[PDB]
């Protein structure tokens, strides 16, 4: 009626989706599939910005629903904020030697 | 916008050769044929 | 027929062209003052510098950008479509005449009574009697009794053409395999040119229209002479 | 929104917090002349003052270049500002662009 | 001062009439009276020169804005530009004119067109507006 | 890699100013004649 | 001396806004009142003239006689 | 049959630079320039068809 | 309709087995079986060489340029009739 | 009824500008009258209206071709 | 310092406009072309018949 | 290193060949129909096979041997699958219209009616209803086989992917049969032209889709699919369910309601 | 190397320059073709030959300019450079089914050129009807080489409408919306979709076409019970779209160039501008018939397509004001990019209002196959879609390469082209209401001064192209090097420096949900 013998993901995926796979059981989105959730933005609770390199651009829908989204490039070092509304960004650099 | 001045500035005589080279690159092959069409024509 | 230099429609020769001049005179206004208020309002946006750069909130001025416009265009659409529906109307021909366009001139026929058919071509360039126009002369001209309805039957013997006749707001195309009927009723004698209106191949510029409009009795001895 | 007072107090409020710092002072000139009209001098005076806590004396001339310029034709609009402001120019020590030379073109 | 194009990602200075306060000095390097000015910046402004003033505004800023908004001569060159190339279009025109057309068409020769008149008028061409209105039937001539 | 920066995310060089000035008259030149010549072609026919 | 008075210093974009976006308007009536009048009325009334009297057969006994027809002589 | 798919893993992972439509081995660099003579060959001959096309024939 | 069958729970290949071999596959053996009924020689119409049919604006690719494709002598008459 | 035929009258069962079916429809009720006169012996003068109707309406060598496609046995409407 | 436009700017704007307008004069009278105006006012109509 | 989901495609060859093979083929049907030649035509197919093989077969090295189909760029292929069918169902639009323009309103020519006069329908209940229930019973079985892959089945996934591809055959030898049989041809006014371009095109893809399931079919002979990863069997199914509703539209509408 | 990266690319910016290299070369074939016609026109009588050479030239011109200048251009050229910067995305969907839509070109092309120089070329209209266009009245290979030509750039640009519609769907940031995309991405996601729903029924339509004129098919000849009337439908219902599908990527271009120069972040009415292109993208597949009022339709049926094209006026004006409202406020930046826009706004206007006239069936009985079409059309191509083209490429040009353009030349140049293409077709209106027709060699005497005049413009509107080529040599030859420009928080593709690297977003932007 039915039996076996097709792999799984688990014993056969390989390369990149293997790498989402196994990051996506333990909670963790190394390669940016899901939108991150914002923090308050002050400058005591910035959002915090994951990195590889020492800079990344930032978009700001700075309230809901605005079609504008402002763009700029968050360096490391001090906090930054959106020219628009002022909401405070931080870059945390480092790793994918992950 | 802002830029640097030019790397490799092209002086006015400059711009005249290559303005009269562009103009004469398309001039000159329609120009020849057309003082030719009656050449074409009557056979 | 044009004259030099013309701007506009030549002068209606039908009543039916008569309403589409007063209808474009009313629609071309409307061009006019939308095109002259576009141009206005570029203008005044480009000539302050006062700024406001801010966002602006869009809904009160969009319900004026889309009602006034539709107003607008039910004005236009209102007379136009009593036109379409007019020029629809039941007349009752009192003669029917059957156009066929050829590559390159057009064939006519008469045969509510008699088998009338004769071909008509343009007059060459080279062969134009002093005072006759160039492309527009033909050699058999389509004559036709003034103040009468008729029916003109079009269609074509091989590629598509188009029989116009713009000073009787006249263009029906000529399909092969098809018969399109438009209406003719001319106010006036006259002559009353066209062209063909659809391209055909090597002299589409070459095959006009030429009608000769003249009382009954004229036409019904011409008839009889052409049989 | 608000009455006129309403967003003139509101402005002057930001402009008066006492450790603004010098990014909060860029954003609120930079946002106050995208609007549709030249700030109140009660707005100016208090962004006068902010470039004072923060020892910038340019962004002081500056910005009382974009209340001339914000004026556009309506020319008696910056020299009626300048009036009301004199009092808070002579105390600051602010020059206006035109004593130092800077309207020229 | 110097602006590298691998600098492109960092904020950068603008002289923009909307934008009053850019978000980096003009100057950043200082030099030993330039900081030594900027340490009198903190004290009272009415001590400072009418030149120390302008230093500090020339630190800060490129341009006054009286001088990013001048207006300059360019609508000159442009307009005369286009009606260079707008004059050079006529030299096409007239070789065209004497190498590739040939003579026009014998209707346009003046006995022609006179013959052509009188009978557009004895058909009465556009005889409410356009052409034979124009022409008075009765006085046999064009119309005042 | 490829080279990357102005001047070289393009299929054609402009290290200098002349041999790019022959080869843009020599590619826009040729698009303009090409119906000159097809017309050409069609006269000389028939 | 004398103080200036405070001018208006709100909304000036606006105001001039609302004044020439009137001014168009008032003109676009105007103009409209111009069209009908130079380009419109003058076709009607310049057909209605035309046809008001209009003797056919007299315009082609006309044209007969000036030889314009092939079926009429 | 026997899955070998771990195995073609391996050969196409390897890291020697090789784009995918070589990293097979050779028969994919036979198969590409038996393809790519064959239509850079028909193309030529496709222009000289035109050519001729292009001229009435006796 | 639900047709007149019935019955799911969340899905499954042993229904879709079920339906190819219990419904599916019956059907197309019974078409088979009625296709197989009615095969066989028809009886071809007179000839008669309408302007509509058998036409030819230019002649075709491949053969003597009048032959379609397919061409079956038995009922395929070409413009001038059938073949020999 | 109807002497003083001056042309087709306007039919209701065509009143677009597409008069093909008219043409066609009168060819075929003159033809279709004829072989029911013609046979029946009859006389085929009361097909009369028809006939004048299609020859007002019809191209010449649309009835040309009918004629002879009719003579060939290759018309393909139902007389 | 002036530019480009200050220095040449008033002998382009001169010399172009002079350029065009003598050009196009040229090539709209001098040359043949056929530009058939309106009779009207201009053709005395001569018999044609 | 990138850091976000998407594949970075090699450079590749086959783009340029795919244009060559279309320029050859279409130059070589012009060669065939002008000039007498069928030369620049074989080369054309030849070089668009060697195409569309090694494209495809790069394809699966990327998926299947180098993991580049993460489930993002998963989801655009589906999208971009979804997409070419509407195009093609737009496609046999045209057909369609073509076939009811002429057919409602049927020309003088034809006998002002339809069927036009002189063409012998064939009768819809006979090979066309066989075919109508092969193509039905063969979305039956390609959905058992979709069930059996996502319930991890070899065995009766390739038991009902071939019966599916058997049936694929059958339609294709029937229609083929048909044609032969049929007493009427593509000359046959515009009758044979709807009839025969309409269920050729169709037939053609009933081809593609075919080789599309035997493709699928040799991948999960080769242990290519997972129970959860499979778009290329996904996509041929849902091409292989167009290919029947054509054929539903071809049948009510041509061989039924036209006969 | 080379051959690497420019005949295998799989890069979105690298073939985006191929497209408008391709693109730039089509015009200067078109231009030439434009320059026959009117050196035809511009004095009565006959120069050429008779209206068959003249009308190849003028088919070649249509075809050109529509599959091989515009749609290059603005799909392929600012669409695949654009689009995936605009949205952070490091590429298109299919980047290497994208260089195949690219490399179709040349070849559609060829046949193109083909089809002119075998036989006596396709003289017939790029509407291609029959049966001028079939085997007995152009026998011989033309027309068969003119519809292969159109299935390849079918193919190109069906399968570009694919790759764009997937890439602006699933390739943005995950909190990024489609309301939250720029208007020049949503004007090339539904000119996709219109592409991806018309160009199969062209493809239909010309295969009968072609089975016609060699397997004795009878789909339009009236012998095997066709007709001719049902191409001019599978023809029109893809030629309607055709024509917002060629401005629509020209509005979206326009929305970025008025609101960057007005120093605005935003476009006044962003959500009523995607719900204009939206609604004129739908009502554009369901007017048609606009182009058959005189072949003998019903008047109802002439009553329902007057209607329904006029509909199309209020989106398109909701675009127009709000450009205005963009402009209103702004600090005006007087650039080269700016006046072309401006240009587009206005004479976009008149030839939209003209095409209103054009609406009114019983005008269009006087109007249609005459050169008040021609005028119509004209001011919505060569100065709407040709306007924003050139904006587009002078405001991204420093982007694409990283070097700035002479303003003041850029200035002359639109000045030049401005008076030249006003020159050549205002006239055309009075030519169209007197009566000229289309598509002649040749005309009566008294359409002799319009006709005149226009091809002086035409010749205008030539110095102004040789001029665009030397500007373009010129700023290569300088090499002024970009530094800063203004606006980037609201104009994404700039952040990565001009030109930017040939991978971007290898780390995708940060963009969270709030
Ligand atoms: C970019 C190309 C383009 C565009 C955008 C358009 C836009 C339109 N066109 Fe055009 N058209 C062509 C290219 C284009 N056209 C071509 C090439 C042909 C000829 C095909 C051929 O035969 O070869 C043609 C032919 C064509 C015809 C057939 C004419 C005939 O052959 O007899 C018609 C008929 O309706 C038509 C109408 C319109 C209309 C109503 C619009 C509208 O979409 C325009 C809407 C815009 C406005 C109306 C302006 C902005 C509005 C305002 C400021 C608001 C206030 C306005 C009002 C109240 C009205 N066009
Ligand atoms: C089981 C069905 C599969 C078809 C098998 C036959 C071979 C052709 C393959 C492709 C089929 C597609 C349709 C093309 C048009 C015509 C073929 C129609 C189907 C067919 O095979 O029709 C046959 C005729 O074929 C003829 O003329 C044949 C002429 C063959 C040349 C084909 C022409 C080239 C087609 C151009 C295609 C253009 C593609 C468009 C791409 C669109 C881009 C977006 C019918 O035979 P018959 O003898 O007339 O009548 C039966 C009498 N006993
Ligand atoms: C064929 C049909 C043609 C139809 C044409 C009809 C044209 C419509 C005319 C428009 C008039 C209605 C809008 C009036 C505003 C004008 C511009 C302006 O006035 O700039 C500002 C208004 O903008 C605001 O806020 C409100 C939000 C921003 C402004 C919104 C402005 C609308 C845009 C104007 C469009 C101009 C182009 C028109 C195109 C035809 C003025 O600021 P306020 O004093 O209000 O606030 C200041 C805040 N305080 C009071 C709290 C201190
Ligand atoms: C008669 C000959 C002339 C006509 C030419 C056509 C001939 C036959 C062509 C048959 C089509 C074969 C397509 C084979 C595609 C194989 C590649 C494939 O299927 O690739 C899949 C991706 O899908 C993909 O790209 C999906 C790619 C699908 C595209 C194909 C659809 C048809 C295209 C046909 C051309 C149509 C012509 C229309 C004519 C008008 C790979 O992903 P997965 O499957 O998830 O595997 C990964 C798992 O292993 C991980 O665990
Ligand atoms: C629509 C696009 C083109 C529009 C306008 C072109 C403007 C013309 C540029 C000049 O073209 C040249 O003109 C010469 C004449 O001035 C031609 O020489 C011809 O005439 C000379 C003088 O008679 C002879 O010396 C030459 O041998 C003979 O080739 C020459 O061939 C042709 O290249
Ligand atoms: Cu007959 Cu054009
Ligand atoms: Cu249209
Ligand atoms: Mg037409
Ligand atoms: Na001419
Ligand atoms: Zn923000």
């Amino acid at each position: 009626a039915s039996g076996g013998g097709v792999p799984t993901d688990e014993e056969q995926a390989t390369g990149l989706e293997r790498e989402v796979m196994l990051a996506a059981r333990k909670g963790q989105d190394p390669y940016n599939i899901l939108a991150p959730k914002a923090t308050s933005g002050t400058k005591e609770d910035p959002n915090l910005v994951p990195s590889i390199t020492n800079k990344r651009i930032v978009g700001c829908i700075c309230e809901e629903d605005n079609s504008t989204v402002i763009w700029f490039w968050l360096h490391k070092g001090e906090a930054q904020r959106c020219p628009s509304c002022g909401t405070h960004y931080k870059l945390v650099p480092h790793q994918l030697a992950h | 916008i802002t830029a640097k001045p030019a790397k490799t500035p092209t002086s006015p005589k400059e711009q005249a050769i290559g303005l009269s080279v562009t103009f004469l690159s398309f001039l000159l092959p329609a120009g020849w044929v057309l003082y030719h069409l009656d050449n074409y024509k009557k056979s | 027929m044009a004259y030099p230099m013309q701007l506009g429609f030549q002068d209606a020769t039908s009543p039916i062209m008569e309403e589409l001049l007063h209808f474009h005179d009313h629609t071309l206004m409307i061009v006019f003052l939308i095109s002259s208020l576009v141009l206005y309002i570029i203008s005044l946006m480009l000539t302050t510098k006062l700024t406001h750069t801010s966002t602006m909130d869009a809904q009160e001025v969009e319900t004026i950008w889309t009602i006034l416009p539709a107003i607008i265009l039910i004005l236009i659409a209102l007379p136009s479509l009593r036109i379409l529906y007019m020029m629809d109307e039941i007349n009752n021909p009192s003669l029917t005449v059957k156009t066929m366009g050829h590559q390159w001139y057009w064939s006519y026929e008469y045969t509510d009574y008699e088998d009338l058919s004769f071909d008509s071509y343009m007059i060459p360039t080279s062969e134009l009697k002093p005072g006759e126009l160039r492309l527009l002369e033909v050699d058999n001209r389509v004559v036709l009794p003034m103040e009468m309805t008729i029916r003109m039957l079009v269609s074509s013997e091989d590629v598509l053409h188009s029989w116009a006749v713009p000073s009787l707001g006249l263009k029906t195309d000529a399909i092969p395999g098809r018969l399109n009927q438009t209406t003719l009723m001319s106010s006036r004698p006259g002559l009353y040119y066209g062209q063909c209106s659809e391209i055909c191949g090597s002299n589409h510029s070459f095959m006009p229209i030429v009608l000769e409009l003249v009382p009954l009795k004229y036409f019904e001895k011409w008839s009889a002479s052409m049989l | 929104h608000e009455t006129d007072e309403e967003f003139d107090a509101r402005w002057v409020t930001y402009f008066n917090k006492p450790d603004i710092d010098a990014w909060e002072l860029r954003k609120g000139m930079n946002t106050l002349v995208g609007y549709d009209l030249v700030p109140e001098p009660k707005i100016i005076d208090a962004a006068l003052r902010a470039c004072r806590r923060l020892n910038d004396f340019a962004s002081a001339v500056r910005i009382l270049e974009v209340v001339k310029d914000k004026a556009g034709p309506h020319k008696e609009i910056y020299p009626y500002v300048i009036q009301e402001l004199r009092p808070t120019l002579n105390e600051l020590g602010i020059s206006t662009p035109e004593e130092l030379g800077l309207d020229k073109v | 001062s110097v602006v590298k194009s691998e600098d492109y990602a960092l904020p950068s200075y603008v002289d923009r009439r909307d934008y009053p306060l850019p978000d980096v000095a003009h100057v950043k390097n200082l030099s030993a009276s330039q900081k030594a000015l900027k340490e009198k910046e903190k004290a009272s402004w009415s001590s400072l020169s009418i030149d120390e003033k302008v230093e500090l505004y020339r630190l800060k800023f490129k341009e006054s804005f009286a001088e990013m908004n001048r207006s300059t001569n360019e609508w000159k060159t442009v307009v005369g530009a286009a009606m260079f190339f707008i004059g050079f279009t006529a030299l096409l025109l007239i070789w065209e004119k004497h190498y590739v057309y040939g003579p026009i068409p014998h209707t346009f020769e003046e006995e022609w067109v006179a013959k052509q008149t009188k009978r557009m008028l004895d058909m009465k061409v556009a005889p409410i507006q356009g052409f034979s209105a124009k022409w008075d039937y009765d006085k046999n001539e064009w119309k005042k | 890699h490829y080279e990357e920066g102005p001047g070289k995310n393009i299929p054609f060089s402009v290290e200098n100013k002349w041999r790019l000035l022959a080869m843009m008259t020599l590619f826009f030149g040729s698009g303009f004649a090409a119906p000159f010549f097809i017309v050409r072609h069609q006269l000389l026919k028939k | 001396s004398t103080a200036l008075a405070k001018p208006q210093m709100r909304g000036l974009l606006a105001r001039r806004l609302r004044f020439h976006i009137v001014g168009a308007f008032m003109v676009s009536l105007g103009f409209a009142t111009f069209y009908k009048f130079a380009v419109a009325e003058k076709r009607k009334k310049a057909y209605a003239d035309f046809y008001r009297n209009y003797d056919s057969m007299k315009d082609f006994e006309e044209m007969r006689k000036a030889g314009i027809f092939q079926s009429a002589k | 049959f026997e899955n070998r798919v771990a195995e073609k893993q391996k050969l196409f992972q390897e890291d020697n630079g090789l784009p995918v439509h070589l990293k097979g081995g050779a028969t994919d660099n036979i198969l590409y320039r038996v393809t790519m003579t064959l239509c850079l060959g028909g193309t030529l001959y496709s222009l000289y068809c035109l050519g001729w096309a292009s001229f009435p024939h006796k | 309709a639900s047709a007149a069958k019935g019955d799911h729970g969340g899905t499954g290949a042993r229904t879709w087995r079920f339906l190819t071999f219990g419904l599916a596959l019956p059907s197309v053996a019974l078409c088979t079986l009625n296709s197989w009924l009615h095969s066989g020689h028809r009886e071809r119409p007179a000839f008669i060489p309408y302007h509509h049919l058998r036409i030819r604006t230019k002649p075709f690719s491949w053969g003597d340029g009048n032959h379609t494709f397919f061409h079956n002598p038995r009922v395929n008459p070409l413009p001038t009739g059938y073949e020999k | 009824k109807i002497k003083n035929y001056q042309t087709a009258p306007f039919d209701s069962r065509f009143p677009n500008q597409n008069q093909t079916r008219n043409c066609w429809q009168n060819y075929l009720d003159f033809h279709r009258c004829e072989k029911a006169m013609t046979a029946k012996g009859g006389d085929v003068s009361v097909c009369e209206w028809y006939r004048r109707v299609y020859k007002s309406l019809c191209p010449i060598s649309w009835v040309s071709t009918w004629d002879d496609r009719r003579a060939e046995g290759t018309f393909p409407g139902k007389i | 310092a002036p530019d480009f436009h200050d220095k040449y700017g008033n002998a382009v704007l001169a010399s172009g406009a002079t350029f065009c307008v003598a050009v196009w004069v040229y090539m709209a009278t001098q040359i043949g072309i056929e530009w058939n105006p309106s009779p009207v006012g201009r053709v005395t109509p001569k018999e044609w018949r | 290193h990138q850091t976000h989901a998407y594949h970075m495609v090699n450079p590749s060859p086959w783009p340029l060949t795919g244009a060559l093979s279309a320029l050859l083929m279409t130059s070589g049907l012009t060669m065939w129909f002008h000039f007498n030649s069928m030369t620049l035509l074989m080369i054309g197919l030849t070089t668009n096979m060697l195409t569309m093989y090694q494209w495809w077969r790069d394809v699966i090295r990327e998926s299947t041997f180098q993991g580049h189909h993460t489930p993002a760029v998963q989801k655009g292929l589906r999208y971009g699958m979804i997409l070419f069918i509407i195009s093609e169902v737009l496609f046999f639009t045209g057909f369609f219209w073509a076939f009811y323009h002429s057919s409602l309103a049927p020309t003088p020519e034809l006998g002002g009616c339809w069927p036009p006069t002189g063409i012998h329908p064939l009768n819809p209940l006979e090979v066309p209803l066989l075919n109508t229930s092969v193509l039905l019973a063969s979305g039956v079985s390609i959905t058992w086989a979709h069930h059996s892959l996502m319930e991890g089945d070899r065995k009766h996934m390739l038991q009902a992917l071939f019966i599916t591809i058997t049936l694929g055959v059958y339609f294709t030898l029937l229609q083929a049969s048909e044609y032969y049989e049929a007493p009427f041809t593509i000359s046959d006014g515009v009758y044979g032209s709807t009839f025969f371009v309409a269920t050729g095109f169709h037939g053609l893809h009933v081809i593609i889709g075919s080789t599309f399931l035997i493709v699928c079919f040799f991948r999960q002979l080769k242990f290519h699919f997972t129970s959860n990863h499979h778009f290329g069997f996904e996509a041929a199914a849902w091409y292989w369910h167009f290919v029947d509703v054509v054929w539903l539209f071809l049948y009510v509408s041509i061989y039924w309601w036209g006969s | 190397m080379f051959i690497n990266r420019w005949l295998f690319s799989t890069n979105h910016k690298d073939i985006g320059t191929l497209y408008l290299l391709f693109g730039a070369w089509a015009g200067m074939v078109g231009t030439a073709l434009s320059l026959l016609i009117r050196a035809e026109l511009g004095q009565p009588g006959t120069l050429l030959g008779d209206d068959q050479i003249y009308n190849v030239v003028v088919t070649a011109h249509a075809f050109v300019m529509i599959f091989f200048m515009v749609m290059p251009i603005m799909i392929g050229g600012f669409g695949n450079w654009l689009v995936p910067l605009m949205i952070g995305a490091p590429d298109m969907a299919f980047p290497r089914m994208n260089n195949m839509s690219f490399w179709l070109l040349p070849p559609s092309f060829l046949l193109l050129l083909a089809s002119s120089m075998v036989e006596a070329g396709a003289g017939t209209g790029w509407t291609v009807y029959p049966p001028l266009a079939g085997n007995l009245a152009h026998a011989g290979a033309s027309v068969d080489l003119t519809i292969f030509s159109l299935h390849l750039a079918g193919v190109s640009s069906i399968l570009g409408a694919i790759n764009f519609i997937t890439t602006i769907i699933n390739m943005k940031p995950p909190a990024m919306s489609q309301y939250q995309t720029p208007l020049f991405v949503w004007s090339v996601m539904i000119t996709a979709v219109l592409l991806l729903l018309s160009l199969p029924v062209l493809a239909a339509g010309i295969t009968m076409l072609l089975t016609d004129r060699n397997l004795n098919t009878t789909f339009f000849d009236p012998a095997g019970g066709g007709d001719p009337i049902l191409y001019q439908h599978l023809f029109w219902f893809f030629g309607h779209p055709e024509v917002y599908i060629l401005i629509l990527p020209g509005f979206g271009m326009i929305s970025h160039i008025v609101t960057y120069y007005s120093g605005k972040k935003e476009p006044f009415g962003y959500m009523g501008m995607v719900w204009a292109m939206m609604s004129i993208g739908f009502l554009g597949f369901i007017v048609w018939a606009h182009h058959m009022f005189t072949v003998g339709m019903d008047v109802d049926t002439r009553a329902y397509f007057t209607s329904a094209t006029m509909i199309i006026a209020i989106p398109t004006g909701v675009k127009v004001f709000s450009w205005l409202a963009t402009l209103h406020g702004g600090n005006i930046k007087w650039s080269p990019a700016m006046m072309w826009a401006l240009g587009f706004i206005f004479l976009f206007t008149v030839g939209g209002l003209t095409g209103i006239v054009l609406a009114n069936s019983s005008l269009d009985i006087v109007l249609h196959d005459t050169y008040y079409v021609v005028a119509h059309f004209h001011y919505v191509l060569s100065m709407g879609a040709v306007f924003a083209i050139m904006g587009g490429f002078v405001h991204w040009f420093p982007l694409f390469s990283g070097y700035t353009l002479n303003d003041t030349w850029a200035k002359i140049h639109f000045a030049i082209m401005f008076v030249g293409v006003n020159m050549t077709f205002f006239p055309q209106h009075f030519l169209g209401l007197s009566g000229m027709p289309r598509r002649y060699s040749d005309y009566p005497d008294a359409y002799t001064m319009w006709n005149t005049i226009s091809s002086m413009g035409s010749f205008i509107s030539l110095t102004a192209v040789m001029l665009m080529v030397f500007i373009i040599w010129e700023a290569f030859a300088s090499k002024r090097e970009v530094l800063t420009v203004d606006l980037t928080t609201t104009n994404l593709e700039w952040l990565n420096g001009c030109p930017p690297p040939y991978h971007t977003f290898e780390e995708p932007t940060y963009v969270n949900l709030k």
